[PDB]
């Protein structure tokens, strides 16, 4: 059962991995847009 | 750079908004977001003095 | 669920400041509904919350 | 002389769990021996995202 727990550890650890990459893509993707992003009175004034 | 993307499509549905021939998608990011230890960087603080 | 928090989150002594100051608020804005009010939506409102 | 007319029973009317509403609030087993147990605790394999 031992092979079996390592087995069940390492995969949910590597899925878990590959779904916390794309979520921290998706937060670096819209810390980059909040970034370049000015605010509603700026471009209206413009 | 626009030589990228083709001849792949795929339906999905998420809602859309009509506002002066705009039509905008509109999508919130909870769903992203619950059970995480991140705050949402659309939760900002803001000073006021 | 207003605050982002949960059992294994750690709390800092602002963020607890502001949930009890949000209990001071709710606990007296929301301690009685149908004797207060009777408007459809906010109980649907309040339901969905 | 004096008259005694049809006497009345209470006709109970009879409820179970699984019929209410309840019953869609939990998932109920049945077990045989559940005077055995000391204790038993239910261990949650909870991954966090």
């Amino acid at each position: 059962i031992l092979n079996v727990e390592a087995m069940h550890t390492v995969l949910r650890a590597l899925k878990n991995t590959a779904d916390a990459m794309e979520r921290g893509l998706i937060h670096s993707f819209l810390q980059t847009l909040l970034r370049k992003a000015p605010p509603y009175f700026v471009v209206q004034t413009l | 750079l626009s030589q990228a993307g083709a001849h792949s499509l795929t339906p999905l549905s998420m809602d859309v908004i009509r506002l002066g021939e705009k039509t905008v998608i509109m999508e919130n990011l909870r769903r992203v977001y619950k059970n995480t230890d991140t705050k949402d960087p659309l939760e900002r603080n803001v000073d006021l003095t | 669920v207003e605050n982002a928090t949960l059992a294994r989150q750690a709390l800092n002594r602002i963020q607890r400041s502001n949930i009890l100051q949000s209990f001071k608020a709710k606990m007296l804005a929301t301690l009685f509904l149908l004797n207060r009010t009777r408007d459809r939506d906010y109980v649907l409102k309040f339901l969905t919350r | 002389f004096e008259a005694i007319f049809g006497t009345f029973c209470n006709r109970l009317e009879w409820v179970y769990f699984l019929t209410s509403g309840l019953a869609a609030a939990a998932h109920a087993i049945k077990f045989h021996d559940l005077n055995k147990l000391t204790t038993g605790k239910m261990l949650f394999h909870v991954q966090v995202p």
